[PDB]
């Protein structure tokens, strides 16, 4: 149905007269920069942790164990005490390195890492960003080796040619020698965000073993977990099942920064837009406070007929938010378009200003992606209304204290 | 972002 | 019977660090049912004694009552309370609301006082054909004639059944050919509604088509 | 009294209302702007000591600008220490700087090579663990190698390590050979940075490039987080500008650029206080037409009427900026001295505010000017009208 | 002779059509003229004191004043003539409530550019004349109906003027105080010189003066 204080007063905003139709849109535009930018500001933050979880977390594992600079020799009855633990999913073992590559004189260092080819699929997800169209080469006795896109930038090379590595030196007691080089094929590319492929590169284990003159024997065991904010717990207790202690690690001391980096522009962005819409609030005291003495004589009128203190009052609660609603869905309407629409909108203004900005260098990822929810929308909708309910509080108290004795009437 | 620390724990 | 008391209402105005009298020892005899025709003149007490009687203002000294129930010694909330039913405010200013239409106008006192929705609209009906009006009911006040704009502002004041009507010389701002018609259909509301009036003007003709008139002088009354 | 015609019919017009509710709504749009500028110096505040806390731990501790020649290494004999006269420098030290390869026995890292003077001061001095700075003679081929560095390389004080260098080779008739010696470290140093895992200390005289002389010259600046300005200027002949943006040219204008984005979207905050303008001295002449077309009547020309609501948005404007950059400066100074106001953060190491005197003048005047845009519209609209049919 | 109109044509544009409301008017206006210039409802009584003033430009006329041209002249010479030999009193309620009763009087002082050494003391001797040296500083917000009708009299009457346009003087008040702001009017020929018309809706309140002239849309009817 209709109110008193509400379906009576859409004929009082039908007000002309000089430059007023020009306020109108002022007011609209004014009040719809605090809002329809809070649209685009939030749905993009929550398209950055849609992407950390895709592109970040589902490729490095999170527990990582490493003897005290001895070669795992006991890792064979060291995968069951991992296993069977309520909160551990799938374990594999791992064997890093730490070699460059010499096919040009390119100055790049990647982290070869010994990855089992037969057990990457159980724990997270390796090779689903490659290009080619299958990776079941990895089997034993061809010498592949894998890179990313950044390091085939700098070495200038392509699918299927040669290149040469640098092996560590793999002596049994500290001893100087000459560096030991192999000339390997590259089976295929990888890209993710530009970020992690220039510092990463794999190798499968039966090749690792035959690199180093060694037998059955690992240097790290990984996991994986169910859930990853408690990843300083689970990781304690399945330490001293083999020995005392451990290199114990985890994502926090590496990627940890990339949570608490997302949380803080919400904790910025959300008090830097009340400041918008308290400045844009005042727009309608403004505009209340002289709708007040211009319609002076009509509250009068009213007073005569038998309304009471608390009409009065609640008459310009209530106008000042029909101009507050349709300021404030105006910017709700237009943000569902950019906010939805900004991979057309992001790379038309990197090629028109010159350089782009958002680099796949040092930064996250290298689009602005946008994963627009609608809870946001909602709670935009109460913030931008409970502001404008103490900008129209203030002025109706002034007219409810407007005696008809004292104007003419 | 442009705050880094870049520390490790043990 | 006896419907208003009228006693020394004293209305001391304060200025600036200066206190004025206007009003002093203003006496009649308002009854119930009878109509009244106090005269007035430039300087006499006129529009803010009605102030007084309808409770738009607050005397400093002294407290009228109607029927019993005191109009000065009263709350902020039942005071309006008393507007809606028992009053009438009928002035030449114009007094309309020009955002609705006619039908809006004389249907206002029917809307605060929170009534039936069947029974807003037959009695805005049946009050507007009585004076000459329901040919253009639909209309805005803005584009009515001189003569149409105050004989709606009479229907206005007449939905609820006021027992004491609040007029002041309602002639003036319109035609003279319809400047005694509306005199005219305020006596037939006394008589058939029993609605008692009051009109104040300031000259002894329109006092003369109403009942016996009361002179005053600055407060004092002369006759 | 007031002999200025244009300042006397605005003084009694900036607060008008008796009540303390009144004369707070003509005061509305000075607030607008002085909370936009305080949300502004503060927030960019922070921002900057994040830039000065990462200029003094990375660009503080590698050689900034290198002037080396074109055609190869630079001859010492041929441009000395007294010869170059550029500004911003105030000291000229020599270097070696050369993209080579680490190798130990356990691992094969990365790492620059950087040769010091042992003669000199050195801005690593007190980072060194027990070690000397004179302990680089020439001949025995003496290294220091980072703490970083040397945790995955496993090299403690007193072993051997080999540097070898793949871009300055020799030519040989069967391929392409690098060219590596034998270097023998005296120990780590440590500075807790990011550069100490990839760079180490070396003599400056060496002929594992070419060759003795050097390649260019270290020079320090006043400010090194702008080189594109002292790019251009008078530069000696027979050598080349090689700044830092060869290696660090994506890291410190990252920094820039989160800034520029930060400074546009603290600056809606502004922009809707210059549209309260609009809204307060707009509106201000539509009540008020007994008073505009009476000033014609008087004798004043249209001309003049025009500057008169011109003040009136310019008093919120001046007062505004000057009022905000006192406002933000509190803030951003006193936000960690007896208690923190807007929250602890969850590490709690000592977050610095660096308070640039320079900024507050650009930020101030932006606010002194989008302030002046918006008041040109009712001013003119103040003009415009005709003084008669204003009154009938 | 100071003044001289005649064949005053003035083309207002109207809804889509042209129809002259001034159709040949003429009067001669000389130096202190006893001036009782009448009308009726329609009959020019607003207008025709905006193309005097310079407020207003006709479009098919032009005033001639002692041999300056009004129409004839730009925008900024045309103020110059309003502080000097012209005087407006109007009675829309055309007063600052912002100033006090000293500063509305002292603003046509300071377009003029005028000392303040002279300013306070040619205003003071102004409300002297008139007789509201108590309400000298006081507000006209809280002024009666009579005495701020006393204020927009005062105020024309600084610079001392040649002709002052006025427009219905008793018209916001009763005829209690309408014997006053007459004689007051008419201290104002007698010291200074200044010539007034007065302007009246009816013919009854305008027998002060002689030359009772009445001009109907142009059309003289004396
Ligand atoms: C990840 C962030 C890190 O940024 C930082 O450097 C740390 C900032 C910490 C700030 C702490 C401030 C504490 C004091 C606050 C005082 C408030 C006072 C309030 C008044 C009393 O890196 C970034 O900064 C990037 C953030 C990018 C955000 C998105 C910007 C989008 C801009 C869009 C503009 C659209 C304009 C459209 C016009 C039509
Ligand atoms: N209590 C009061 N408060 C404010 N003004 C008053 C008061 N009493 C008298 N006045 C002033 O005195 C004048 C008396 O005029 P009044 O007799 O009311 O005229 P009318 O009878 O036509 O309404 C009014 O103009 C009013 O401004
Ligand atoms: N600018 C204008 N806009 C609309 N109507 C105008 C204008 N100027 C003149 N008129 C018309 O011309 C007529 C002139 O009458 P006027 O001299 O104003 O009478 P009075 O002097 O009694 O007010 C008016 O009725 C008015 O309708
Ligand atoms: C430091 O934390 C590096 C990771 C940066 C993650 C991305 C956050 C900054 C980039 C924000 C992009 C602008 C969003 C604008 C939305 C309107
Ligand atoms: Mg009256
Ligand atoms: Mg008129």
């Amino acid at each position: 149905p209709l109110s008193l204080l509400i379906g009576l007063r859409f004929s009082r905003g039908r007000r002309r007269g000089g430059m007023v139709s020009l306020i109108s849109v002022i007011s609209t535009i004014g009040i719809a920069l605090g809002v329809a930018v809070l649209i685009v500001g939030l749905s993009a933050m929550n398209g950055f942790e849609r992407e950390l979880n895709n592109r970040i977390l589902a490729v490095v594992p999170h527990g990582e164990i490493e003897a005290v600079d001895q070669p795992w020799t006991n890792w064979q009855e060291a995968l069951d005490h991992v296993q069977k633990v309520p909160g551990i999913a799938a374990a594999a073992p791992y064997i890093n390195f730490t070699g460059l590559v010499e096919s040009g004189a390119n100055l790049r260092a990647i982290q070869v890492k010994g990855v089992n080819p037969q057990q990457e699929q159980r724990l997270s997800a390796l090779p689903s960003f490659v290009q080619g169209d299958a990776w079941r080469n990895f089997k034993a006795g061809e010498q592949q080796i894998i890179i990313g896109k950044g390091v085939a930038d700098a070495l200038k090379v392509k699918q299927g040619d040669w290149v040469s590595i640098m092996i560590p030196n793999s002596n049994p007691e500290h001893k100087l020698m000459q560096p030991k080089r192999v000339r390997l094929h590259v089976a295929g590319i990888l890209q993710l965000s530009g970020q992690l492929d220039h510092s990463f590169a794999m190798i499968p284990l039966a090749d690792a073993q035959q690199y180093l003159d060694m037998g059955s024997s690992v240097s790290g065991i990984a996991l994986k977990m169910t859930d990853v904010f408690n990843a300083n717990k689970l990781v304690r207790d399945a330490g001293e099942v083999t020995n005392s202690y451990v290199y114990i690690k985890s994502w926090i001391g590496t990627y940890g920064y990339m949570y608490r980096d997302i949380q803080m522009i919400r904790a910025i962005m959300y008090l830097a837009m009340v400041l918008v819409i308290g400045v844009a609030c005042f727009n309608i005291v403004s505009t209340l406070v002289m709708a007040v003495k211009d319609k002076s004589g009509d509250i009068a009128v009213l007073r005569t007929l038998g309304a009471k203190d608390g009409l009065i009052r609640a008459i310009f609660v209530w106008y000042g938010l029909l101009a507050g609603l349709f300021g404030s869905l105006c910017g709700v309407i237009i943000g569902v378009v950019v906010s939805l629409q900004l991979t057309p909108i992001i790379e038309w203004i990197e090629k028109l200003i010159g350089h782009q900005f958002l680099s796949s260098d040092i930064y996250f990822i290298d689009f602005l992606p946008s994963e627009l929810h609608w809870l946001d929308v909602f709670y935009v909708l109460v913030t931008a209304l409970l502001l404008s309910l103490l900008a129209s509080w203030y002025p109706a108290r002034r007219a409810s204290n407007i005696d008809p004795a004292r104007v003419l009437s | 972002c442009s705050s880094n620390a870049k520390i490790d724990q043990l | 019977k006896i419907l208003l008391q009228c006693d020394n209402l004293c209305k001391r105005y304060q200025e600036g660090s200066v206190q004025t009298d206007v009003l002093h020892n203003v006496s009649f005899s308002v009854g119930e049912g009878e109509m009244m025709a106090i005269v007035g003149s430039s300087g006499s007490g006129k529009s803010t004694l009605l102030h007084l009687l309808g409770g738009l203002d607050t005397p400093t000294s002294g407290d009228v009552i109607f029927n019993g129930q005191p109009m000065s010694k009263l709350s902020s909330a039942a005071k309006a309370e008393l507007r809606n039913q028992k009053l009438g405010f009928i002035y030449q200013f114009h007094h309309l609301l020009p955002d609705f239409t006619a039908l809006e106008n004389v249907a206002m006192p029917l809307l605060i006082g929170k009534k039936k929705p069947a029974e807003i609209n037959s009695r805005a009906l049946e009050m507007l054909k009585a004076v000459g009006l329901d040919h253009r009911a639909n209309h805005r006040p803005s584009e009515l004639s001189g003569g149409e704009r105050q004989r709606v502002a009479i229907a206005r004041a007449l939905v609820n059944n006021p027992r004491l009507v609040l007029a002041d010389e309602p002639t003036g701002n319109l035609d003279a050919r319809n400047a005694d018609s509306i005199f005219q259909l305020l006596g037939e509301l006394n008589r058939l509604q029993g609605t008692a009036f009051l009109v104040v003007t300031h000259d002894l003709q329109l006092a003369k088509r109403m009942s016996r008139q009361l002179e005053m002088r600055d407060g004092r009354l002369t006759a | 009294y007031q002999p200025v015609a244009l300042f006397i019919g605005l003084r009694y017009m900036r607060g008008r209302a008796a009540d303390r509710f009144g004369r707070f709504v003509s005061w509305l749009s000075t607030i607008g702007i002085t909370l936009g500028v305080m949300a502004l110096v503060t927030v960019l505040s922070v921002m900057n000591g994040f830039e000065r806390e990462l200029q003094n731990n990375i660009l503080g501790l590698m050689p900034q600008a290198i002037l080396s020649s074109e055609h190869g290494s630079l001859n010492p004999q041929q441009l000395p220490e007294t010869a170059v006269k550029l500004d911003g420098v105030n000291r000229v030290a020599p270097i070696t700087t050369g993209d080579v390869v680490l190798q130990s026995a356990r691992s094969v890292a990365v790492g620059v090579m950087l040769g010091i003077d042992p003669a000199q001061k050195d801005p690593l001095t007190p980072y060194l663990v027990n070690v000397k700075q004179t302990d680089l003679e020439p001949g025995k081929y003496n290294v220091i190698l980072g703490e970083q560095l040397a945790s995955q390389l496993g090299v403690n004080r007193g072993d051997q390590i080999r540097v070898m260098v793949p871009s300055a080779s020799q030519f040989t008739p069967m391929g392409r050979i690098p060219s590596q010696r034998l270097f023998n470290v005296i120990g780590t140093f440590a500075a807790n940075s990011e550069v100490d895992g990839y760079e180490m200390l070396v003599n400056i005289e060496d002929a594992s490039r070419l060759m003795g002389n050097i390649t260019g010259w270290r020079l320090w600046l006043d400010e090194p987080l702008k080189v594109d300005s002292l790019s251009q200027q008078k530069l000696p002949e027979g050598s080349k500008w090689q700044d830092w943006r060869d290696r660090k040219g994506e890291l410190f204008q990252a920094v820039r650029m989160e800034k520029n984005m930060m400074g546009l979207l603290l600056s809606l905050i502004v922009a809707v206080a210059a549209f309260n303008i609009i809204t307060s001295l707009g509106l201000m002449v539509m009540e008020k037409q007994g008073e505009v077309a009476i000033l014609q009547t008087q004798g004043l020309t249209p001309r003049q009427i025009m500057m008169v609501f011109m003040v009136q948005g310019a008093s919120a404007g001046i007062i505004g900026a000057i009022l905000g950059a006192a406002l933000g400066a509190l803030l951003a100074s006193q936000l960690n001295n007896l208690m923190p106001i807007i929250g602890v953060l969850l590490d709690g190491a000592a977050l610095p505010v660096a308070i640039e005197p320079l900024q507050v003048i650009v930020i101030a005047l932006v606010a002194m000017a989008i302030a002046l845009l918006s008041t040109l519209y009712p001013s003119w609209r103040a003009a415009a009208t005709q003084p008669a049919e204003a009154l009938r």
